[PDB]
C-alpha cells in the first residue's frame, strides 16, 4: 500500500518570491499528478505526470523530481493562487492522496 | 561505377506480381521500370563518381575567423577547435554518426590600416605566427611571453604577400571514430554536462603578430579552412531540419515539416 | 466541449439510501472509466472506486466495499452510484471524474471533474 | 508458412502468428568481441543464460489522441534481474538486443505504428540555454511520451516533445533510414528487430551512456466504431544477446 | 612511380614525396557500392515476383 | 640549379584541388580500425530507401502528423480525385524535404526513374480500387479519370498485400534535368483517382488513410555539387 506523505502542513509567502512544496511516497509510483482546489469549488487538474502543465496554467509553475521524492515549485508568487494543493499517485497499488498543503499570501 | 541498364520487356499475363508488395516488412521494393510496362533496351553510360563520400566531403570550408590588433597590449587571438560554429559544414558532417578522416588545414590572413595620427606612416611587410597547443600544455598570457618559444608545439611562420600556409594532420583521436553525436553525461552520477561537449577535447589555436608596432595600428584577420581526406563514414542519419541555436548542444525550436500549398490537388 | 453534469443536493435520514448521478456528454461514453471520490468538510480526498462502462467491471476501495454500488446505463450515457447505510460522518460532497483506464493509461490523470453533489444527514 | 515464427532464448519463448519478417540490424548478427579488437586485458564474464532472456517492460495504452513513446535501451533493463546486477558490479560491457513490440486488435480496428530503433539519439531541451534533466530523458521500464503540441519555453528543464520533429530537430518522416518495421492493424500483429552493438569504442560504460533509443509513434491514429473494445495496449519485450562485462568493483 | 586511369567521358603519373601516409592526396577513385544493408536488411530473403506475406 | 618557369595559376588557393602537403605531426600512430556496422560508401545508397511523403500540407497540417496522411473515404460520386502534385523532386515543396529531396538539393543535375510506394492503412474489411497515373508534360494537368487513363497508370487492388508501386519512368529529351524549377526541363504530374468505391461493412468507420513512400531506382545519379538553400546564419554559434 502506498502512503503519500505530503509536506509541509501549511505554507505562507509574501507576494513575489519562490516557494517549494514536496511529496514523498512509500515506494516508486508510475505517475504523479497535482490538483488545485479553491475552497468552495471542485478540484481542477493542474500539473500531471510530474512535469506537464495543464491547459490555461500560467508558466510560473513547475514540477520535477523522481524516485521517491517529488516537488512542486512556483517561480514568482502571483496573487491568484491562494488555494490548497493535493497530490495523487497512479501505481499498481490502488490509489492514494496527499493531504492538501494550503498556500495563503503573507 | 556505371549504373544498371534497362532490358526490354514483353506483354505478360501471369501469376507473377512484381508491383504488389508489403511495406510492413521494413524492406524497400526492388522493382525496375521494365516490370510494370513495356520498355526498350538502352545502355546507360551514366556514372556515380560525383556522389561518393570522398567526392562529397573533400572540399575546403570556412570554420572560423578571428581578429587581433598590433598596437595593443594582449592583442592576440585564441580559438578552441571545434567544427560546430558554422552552419554549412556542421550540417554536412551530421549526415553520419561516426566519421574517420585525415585533415588538411589552410589559413588566409589579411590586414588593414587603422586610424593613427602620425605623419607619413609607412610600415614594412608583416609576419605572423600560428601556434597550436595540445590540451595540457602552457598557454600564452601576453604578446611578449615565454610560451611562444614553441620548443615542442608546432607553429607556422608566414610573411604577407606569399601563398597561404598549408599542412596535414592525421586522425587524432582517443577512440576509433570521430563521434558526431553523444547520448550521455560526463560524470557517473548523471549530473552536469550532457551531449557532445564531453567528447570535445582537441586543443587551442593561438595567433599573434611578430613585428612590433612601429607608428600605426594594424588589425589583422585569419580565416581557417578544413578539408577532410581519406574519409570513412558509418551509420547514416537524416538531415537537420530546424535551424541551429547553440554550439555545445542540439537545442532547437519547432517548425513545420514543409512549406505549404492551398489544397491537396493544387499543382 | 467535454462536460460532466451531476444531480442536485439532497438530505437523508440515518439508515437510509440515496442514488447520485453523473451524466456525461460531449464525447464517446464507453471509451473512458469514471472514478468516484469524496471530499469531507474538513479532511482530504478519498477514493471510492471506479466503473468501466463498456463491460461493467466495478472495482472498489477496501473501506467502501459493501456500502457503495456503482452501475451504468449505456443508452443514456449516465453513471449511477447507490449508497448503502448512510451514517453520521457523511456530511460531505461526492465527485465524479473521467479517467483513462487505470495504470495502463493514466498519463493525463483525472482530467474532467464534475460539480459535486453535497449530501447531508439530519432529522 | 511465412507468417509464423518462434524465438527461443534462455528459458523464454515468443510465439507469433501474424508477423512480417525479422529486420537484422545493418545486415549483421550480434557476436562476441574478437581478440583483434579488444583493449581491456583481463578476462570478461559471460553468463549467457542468466542475462540473455526476454524481459517484459510495462504496458501503455494506445488512446485516440496519443502522440508516441520512447525508451532508452541500456537503461530500461537496469533493474531487471541479473542483467541489472551485472551492470552495477562491472565497469564496462557490450550487448546486442532483440526487440519484439506486440500490439493486437480485431479486424474492425484501424491504425498504424512506426517502430524505429535509433542509435545515439541526443535530445534537445525546451529552454534554449540549458540541457534536460536525467529524470526526464529516461526512466526505468517507463515510457516517456511525446506531445501533439509544443512545450512552453518558460519551463526550467524539459525535453521538447513536439512529435513532428521527434525531439532531435529532424523531419519525422525521414526516420525510416534507421532499421525499422511497421505495425499495421490491417495486416500485422507484431514487429521484431535484431540490433548489433553499434559504438565508436569496443566497450562502454552502461550507466553514463545510453547508446540506443526505441521510438514508437502512430502515423495513422487508432479508430473504431462504437461497440468495439476501446482498450488497446502495447507491450515491449527486450532480450539481450551476447552480453559480456569487464572490470569488477563495488556496487554503486 | 605509378600510372593510373585518368577519369574521362589516357594516363597520369604520381610519386609520393613525404614519409607519412596522412600527407598523401585524396583518394577520389574509390568506387564501391553495397546498398543491400540499407534497403534489404531482412533475414528471410524475398523474391521480387513472389508475394511477400504468403 | 635546374631552370624552371612558373606558369599562371600559381600561389593561388582553389578550394577543390588536392596536392600533397607536409604533415604537422610526423610519425604519428593512429588508433587501429574497427568493424562498425553500417558503412556508407556512396551517397546514392541513402537516397534509395523509402521516406514518407507529406502530400497533405494544406496550410495547417504541416505542424502536425496530418501532413503524412491522405484522406480516403467511402463517397458516392465516381471518378473523384484523391491527390495530385507536379514531379519536381528538388523544387516542389511536397518532395522537397524527403530523404531523396534533401540529397538532391546538394547537386544540380539528376537522372533516372523514381519509385512511389503506397500503403493502405485502413480496416481489414475495407475493399477498394485506385488508379495511380502519371502524365508527361506538354498538355496541362489531367482533370478527369478519362484524361488520366491515357498516361502511364497502374490499377491497384486492395487486398491482403497492402502495397503497390507506381514506377515513374525516365522519359526526357535530355540526359539530365535541373534540380531547380526550370520550364525547359519540366517532368510531368502525378495523380490518383477512385476506380471503384471503398465498400465497407456495418460498424466499421468509413474514413481511412493512405501513406506514401518515395525512393530512387537502381539507375539514379546526380552531378555538379553545390550548396544547399535550407540553412541560414547571422553570427557564430
Ligand atoms: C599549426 C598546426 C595546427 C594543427 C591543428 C590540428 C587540428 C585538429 C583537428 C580537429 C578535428 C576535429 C574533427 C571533428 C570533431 C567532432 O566531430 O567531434
Amino acid at each position: 500500500q502506498i502512503v503519500l506523505s505530503q509536506s509541509p502542513a501549511i505554507l505562507s509567502a509574501s507576494p513575489g518570491e519562490k516557494v517549494t512544496m514536496t511529496c514523498r511516497a512509500s515506494s516508486s509510483v508510475s505517475y504523479l499528478h497535482w490538483y488545485q482546489q479553491k475552497p468552495g469549488s471542485s478540484p481542477k487538474p493542474w500539473i500531471s505526470a510530474t512535469s506537464n502543465l495543464a491547459s490555461g496554467v500560467p508558466a510560473r509553475f513547475s514540477g520535477s523530481g523522481s524516485g521517491t521524492s517529488y516537488s512542486l515549485t512556483i517561480s514568482r508568487v502571483e496573487a491568484e493562487d491562494a488555494a490548497t494543493y493535493y497530490c495523487q499517485q497512479w501505481s499498481s497499488n490502488p490509489l492514494s492522496f496527499g493531504g492538501g498543503t494550503k498556500l495563503e499570501l503573507k | 561505377a556505371r549504373v544498371a541498364d534497362t532490358i526490354s520487356s514483353r506483354p505478360t499475363n501471369s501469376e507473377s506480381i512484381p508491383a504488389l508488395t508489403a511495406a510492413e516488412t521494413g524492406h524497400t521494393s526492388q522493382v525496375v521500370p521494365s516490370d510494370t510496362m513495356q520498355t526498350r533496351h538502352v545502355k546507360n553510360y551514366h556514372s556515380r563518381s560525383e556522389s561518393s563520400i570522398e567526392n562529397f566531403l573533400c572540399r575546403s570550408a570556412c570554420v572560423y575567423y578571428a581578429t587581433y590588433t598590433n598596437n595593443s597590449k594582449k592583442g592576440f587571438a585564441e580559438w578552441v577547435i571545434n567544427t560546430r560554429q558554422v552552419a554549412q559544414l556542421r550540417r554536412k558532417l551530421e549526415l553520419f554518426t561516426y566519421l574517420r578522416f585525415d585533415l588538411e588545414l589552410t589559413f588566409v590572413i589579411t590586414s588593414a590600416q587603422q586610424p593613427s595620427t602620425a605623419s607619413s606612416v609607412d610600415a614594412p611587410v608583416q609576419t605572423h605566427q600560428i601556434m597550436y597547443v595540445p590540451p595540457g600544455g602552457p598557454v600564452p598570457t601576453k604578446v611578449k611571453d615565454y610560451a611562444w618559444q614553441t620548443s615542442t608545439n608546432p607553429s607556422v611562420f608566414w610573411t604577407e604577400g606569399n601563398a597561404p600556409p598549408r599542412m596535414s594532420i592525421p586522425f587524432i583521436s582517443i577512440g576509433n571514430a570521430y563521434s558526431c553525436f553523444y547520448d550521455g553525461w560526463t560524470q557517473f552520477s548523471r549530473n552536469g554536462v550532457y551531449g557532445i561537449n564531453t567528447l570535445n577535447n582537441m586543443g587551442t589555436l593561438y595567433m599573434r603578430h611578430v613585428n612590433e608596432a612601429g607608428q600605426g595600428p594594424i588589425k589583422s584577420t585569419v580565416r581557417i579552412y578544413f578539408k577532410p581526406k581519406h574519409v570513412k563514414a558509418w551509420v547514416p542519419r537524416p538531415p537537420r531540419l530546424c535551424q541551429y541555436e547553440k554550439q555545445k548542444n542540439v537545442n532547437f525550436s519547432p517548425i513545420g515539416v514543409t512549406t505549404s500549398r492551398t489544397d491537396i490537388i493544387t499543382t | 466541449e467535454i462536460q460532466l453534469q451531476q444531480s442536485g443536493p439532497e438530505l437523508v435520514k440515518p439508515g437510509a439510501s440515496v442514488k447520485v448521478s453523473c451524466k456525461a456528454s460531449g464525447y464517446s461514453f464507453t471509451d473512458y472509466n469514471i472514478y468516484w471520490v469524496k471530499q469531507s468538510h474538513g479532511k482530504s480526498l478519498e477514493w471510492i472506486g471506479y466503473v468501466d462502462p463498456y463491460n461493467g467491471n466495478t472495482n472498489y476501495n477496501q473501506k467502501f466495499k459493501g456500502k457503495a454500488t456503482l452501475t451504468v446505463d449505456k443508452s443514456s450515457s449516465t453513471a449511477f452510484m447507490h449508497l448503502n447505510s448512510l451514517t453520521s460522518e457523511v456530511s460531505t460532497v461526492y465527485y465524479c471524474a473521467r479517467g483513462g483506464g487505470y495504470y495502463g493509461g493514466g498519463y493525463y490523470g483525472m482530467d474532467y471533474w464534475g460539480q459535486g453533489t453535497s449530501v447531508t444527514v439530519s432529522s | 508458412s511465412d507468417r509464423v515464427r518462434s524465438i527461443t532464448l534462455g528459458n523464454s519463448t515468443i510465439t507469433t502468428q501474424e508477423c512480417a519478417n525479422v529486420v537484422v540490424g545493418y545486415g549483421v548478427w550480434p557476436e562476441y568481441l574478437k581478440d583483434n579488437e579488444a583493449t581491456a586485458e583481463d578476462q570478461p564474464t559471460q553468463p549467457d543464460v542468466a542475462t540473455c532472456r526476454f524481459y517484459t517492460l510495462e504496458s501503455v495504452q494506445w488512446m485516440k489522441n496519443s502522440a508516441g513513446w520512447w525508451w532508452k535501451l541500456p537503461d530500461a533493463l537496469s533493474q531487471m534481474g541479473l542483467f541489472g546486477q551485472n551492470m552495477q558490479y562491472h565497469y564496462l560491457g557490450r550487448t546486442g538486443y532483440t526487440i519484439h513490440v506486440q500490439c493486437n486488435a480485431s479486424k474492425f480496428h484501424q491504425g498504424c505504428l512506426l517502430v524505429v530503433c535509433v542509435p545515439e539519439a541526443e535530445m534537445g531541451c525546451s529552454n534554449l540555454n540549458n540541457t534536460p534533466e536525467f529524470s526526464e530523458l529516461s526512466g526505468g521500464d517507463s515510457a516517456r511520451m511525446f506531445t501533439d503540441t509544443q512545450v512552453g519555453e518558460s519551463n526550467a528543464k524539459k525535453v521538447q516533445t513536439a512529435v513532428w520533429n521527434a525531439g532531435m530537430g529532424v523531419g519525422v518522416g525521414n526516420l525510416t533510414i534507421f532499421p525499422h518495421q511497421w505495425i499495421n492493424l490491417r495486416t500485422n500483429n507484431s514487429a521484431t528487430l535484431v540490433m548489433p552493438y553499434i559504438n565508436s569504442v569496443p566497450m562502454d560504460n552502461m550507466f553514463r551512456h545510453n547508446n540506443l533509443t526505441l521510438m514508437i509513434i502512430p502515423f495513422v491514429p487508432l479508430n473504431y466504431s462504437e461497440g468495439s473494445s476501446p482498450y488497446v495496449p502495447i507491450t515491449v519485450t527486450i532480450a539481450p544477446m551476447c552480453a559480456e562485462y569487464n572490470g569488477l568493483r563495488l556496487a554503486s | 612511380a605509378q600510372v593510373s586511369t585518368q577519369k574521362t567521358g589516357i594516363h597520369y603519373t604520381n610519386i609520393n614525396y613525404y614519409k607519412d601516409a596522412a600527407s598523401n592526396s585524396a583518394n577520389r577513385q574509390d568506387f564501391t557500392q553495397d546498398p543491400g544493408k540499407f534497403t534489404e536488411p531482412v533475414k528471410d530473403i524475398m523474391v521480387k515476383t513472389m508475394p511477400a506475406l504468403n | 640549379g635546374l631552370p624552371v618557369m612558373t606558369t599562371p595559376g600559381s600561389t593561388q588557393f582553389l578550394t577543390s584541388d588536392d596536392f600533397q602537403s607536409p604533415s604537422a605531426m610526423p610519425q604519428f600512430d593512429v588508433t587501429p580500425e574497427m568493424q562498425i556496422p553500417g558503412r556508407v560508401n556512396n551517397l546514392m545508397e541513402i537516397a534509395e530507401v523509402d521516406s514518407v511523403v507529406p502530400v497533405n500540407n494544406t496550410e495547417d497540417n504541416v505542424s502536425s502528423l496530418k501532413a503524412y496522411q491522405i484522406p480516403v473515404q467511402s463517397n458516392s460520386d465516381n471518378g473523384k480525385q484523391v491527390f495530385g502534385f507536379p514531379l519536381q523532386p528538388g523544387a516542389n515543396n511536397v518532395l522537397n524535404r524527403t530523404l531523396l529531396g534533401e540529397i538532391l538539393n546538394y547537386y544540380t543535375h539528376w537522372s533516372g526513374s523514381i519509385k512511389l510506394t503506397f500503403m493502405f492503412c485502413g480496416s481489414a474489411m475495407a475493399t477498394g480500387k485506385f488508379l495511380l497515373a502519371y502524365s508527361p508534360p506538354g498538355a496541362g494537368v489531367p482533370k478527369n479519370r478519362k484524361d488520366a487513363m491515357l498516361g502511364t497508370h497502374v490499377i491497384w487492388d486492395v487486398g491482403l498485400q497492402s502495397s503497390c508501386v507506381l514506377c515513374v519512368p525516365w522519359i526526357s529529351q535530355t540526359h539530365y534535368r535541373y534540380v531547380v524549377e526550370d520550364e525547359y526541363t519540366a517532368a510531368g504530374y502525378v495523380t490518383c483517382w477512385y476506380q471503384t468505391n471503398i465498400v465497407v461493412p456495418a460498424d466499421v468507420q468509413s474514413s481511412c488513410d493512405i501513406l506514401c513512400f518515395v525512393s530512387a531506382c537502381n539507375d539514379f545519379s546526380v552531378r555538379m555539387l553545390k550548396d544547399t538553400p535550407f540553412i541560414r546564419q547571422d553570427t557564430f554559434y
